[PDB]
RNA sequence: GUAAGUUUAGAUUAUAGCCAAAAGAGGGCUCUUCUGGAACGGAAAAAACCUUUAAUAGUGAAUAAUUAACAACUUAACCAUUGAGGCCUAAAAGCAGCCACCAAUAAAGAAGCGUUCAAGCUCAACAUAAAUCAAAAUUCCAUAAUUUA
RNA sequence: UCGGAGAAAAUCUCCGAAUGAUUAUAACCUAGACUUACAAGUCAAAGUAAAAAUAUCUUGACCCAGAUAUUUUGAUCAACGGACCAAGUUACCCUAGGGAUUCCUAUUUAAGAGUUCAUAUCGACAAUUAGGGACCUCAUUGGAUCAGGACAUCCCAAUGGUGUAGAAGCUAUUAAUGGUUCGUUUGCAACGAUUAAAGUCCUACGUGAUCUGAGUUCAGACCGGAGCAAUCCAGGUCGGUUUCUAUCUAUUUACGAUUUCUCCCAGUACGAAAGGACAAGAGAAAUAGAGCCACC
């Protein structure tokens, strides 16, 4: 049992895929949410350190990191114990004043005005 | 009519091997019915001459003849006491041929191929292409979407702590010294 | 991406593992290397399989794994015409045996078989109508159950 | 102990060394490294000195003793990290502990057997994811009592087939019902006389806090064979002490029968004769179970 180099082809996607998952091939999205679903015992070692460096210890408590290559080079080792779900801006990037209002939903969108109230 | 329409004889004295998709005597040469190896297995002298006897008495020689598709034994066995040919899946024991039809030879066929050391049967030209193209068939219209290749191949689910390294290759076809049809 | 690492000083204990999975080497076992494991949950009971970041109070909540699962494909009722084809066994009849592989016809070669051989019981013709697979030893051992989205 | 070759680095497959001859005689000093637990073991620039560059090819510590006039030499210490120098035997034994106590058979196939005829009865090659059993050497199980259970049936019972005329048999299905003897020589068998039959196995030899003979197996003693002896042998033989008051569990108060022979049918059916039935029907015993005492 040895480290496995998956084929290129599995991260090539396909037309149908894009209409799927709705993401454009072109402006690719640029933060990933991450969280880890399953554990990390019963799995061999490296596995275990690569979930420790992209901090997801806690499962079910999402960790923003970037899509970059080398970021993304981690997560394809991992990419059976977590969930990586492209993070949504609706109201764009929160600003000084909008720091201490601002939610993260299940659907991947970071609100900046979270009011908890009927929307009315 | 080959002249030596009879089998020949086979020299009593001149884990791999019988592991995996055969790569020889897939085809047919020269005869139209042959008999299929459809598992691994070991055959040694006492199976050539139960062979050999069983087709060459029923056999026209005006009509019929006969050819070996294997090797003879060859593999040492240790308790020297005796070589077995070894033999894959998919091998062509021996063929056959002449002016006659299938259902002629389907009695002594699948006669002599119940008695072999591994699980056989007896198979024309058309039904080997039949079985083919059924295998083929079963592939593309295949309604699950998922396939052992691809979670394997991709490690999905981190399914390879569990799986050995041939078995990407054989891509569940093949389990041990067994070949499943039906798994696609 | 991340927070560890080298050196200096001090110091014991340890040096017999266990089971699963993977590749080899000897020859089922037995050596060698790589990976994981040590539930309070599930697999029945279950150190070693699967789910599980530590450990706290709460008469809250969402979830994970989760011994269960739904045999397999045409006879119908009919009709059968010689010089015994020769020769090795008197002579060998579709037909002891061997070789020709035979005769007209609307239509028939000799299939089993019968025959010392021919007895002939009568297959195929003519002539009529339709037609390969997938859940032994104390005393059985949860109970039951085919359809409500 | 170390070195060379394969397996390919864990144990296996093979060859050699405890040097050998050749020789240009191969110096001193000193960066950086290899290897390595320690110890030992490797390679080497620069500088200097000799000469007029070169050593080529294929291994044992410390201590302690020596030899020369600083220089050197001492191991089948080979159990090869090496005790300066020590062997047998014990069944007379002891203590501290650790352990243990091919051939069937059932399926599938069917050349050949069976005058003819594969499968009445069988049967080659094989098929079952099928069930059981260095030159020499060798060591728990009977019986008694009481039995529980399996059925792969030994007898009793119901049937299919036959190369089943009757009678005897053969083969297969079904069935676990009750039964399945007494002795002789025996140490495992070997026989005698019977029976309807004297089944095959499982229960930790089923069962030693129920009993008993061996064996394991010793303290004594002989032969035979070893060893200088003590002793020894998986070689003989004769002799030879294991006790237990039951605390717990469990258990201690009915049944509705098996087999054999004779008689009859009938010396008939059948059959050339020889020989010789079935069912139906009646009567005797044997054993087991449950009781009883008029007689003996
Ligand atoms: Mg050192
Ligand atoms: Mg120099
Ligand atoms: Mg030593
Ligand atoms: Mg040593
Ligand atoms: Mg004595
Ligand atoms: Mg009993
Ligand atoms: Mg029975
Ligand atoms: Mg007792
Ligand atoms: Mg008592
Ligand atoms: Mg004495
Ligand atoms: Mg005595
Ligand atoms: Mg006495
Ligand atoms: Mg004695
Ligand atoms: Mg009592
Ligand atoms: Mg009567």
């Amino acid at each position: 049992f040895t480290k496995s180099r998956i084929p290129d082809k599995v991260f090539q996607p396909k037309p149908e895929d894009h209409e799927k998952y709705g993401g454009d091939p072109q402006n690719p999205h640029k933060l990933h949410i991450v969280t880890r679903i399953r554990s990390t015992k019963r799995r061999p070692y490296w596995e275990k350190d690569t979930i420790k460096m992209l901090g997801l210890q806690k499962a079910h408590s999402p960790q923003i990191h970037k899509n970059i290559p080398s970021v993304n080079a981690k997560l394809k080792v991992v990419k059976h114990l977590i969930r990586i779900q492209p993070l949504k801006l609706p109201q764009g990037l929160p600003t000084e004043e909008t720091m201490s209002s601002t939610c993260l939903k299940s659907t991947g969108e970071l609100v900046v005005q979270w009011h908890l109230k009927p929307v009315e | 009519i080959p002249e030596r329409s009879k089998l020949k004889f086979v020299e009593r004295v001149p884990l791999k091997d019988i592991r995996g998709p055969s790569t020889e005597a897939t085809d047919f040469t020269e005869g139209n019915f042959a008999i299929l190896a459809l598992g691994g297995g070991y055959l040694h002298w006492g199976h050539f001459e139960m062979m050999r006897l069983t087709i060459n008495r029923f056999m026209d020689p005006k009509n019929m003849f006969a050819i070996w598709r294997v090797p003879a034994p060859f593999k040492p066995i240790t308790r020297i006491d005796h070589y077995v040919t070894p033999v894959k899946t998919g091998c062509l024991v021996v063929e056959m041929g002449g002016r006659c039809e299938f259902e002629e030879v389907k009695g002594i066929l699948n006669q002599v191929a119940h008695k072999l050391p591994f699980p056989a049967k007896a198979v024309s030209r058309k039904t080997l292409e039949r079985m083919h193209q059924n295998q083929r068939e079963r592939e593309l219209n295949n309604q699950n979407p998922w396939t052992f290749e691809h979670i394997a191949t991709a490690n999905m689910f981190g399914i390879r702590k569990f799986l050995s390294p041939y078995d990407l290759t054989q891509k569940g076809r093949y389990w041990g010294k067994f070949y499943m049809p039906k798994r696609v």
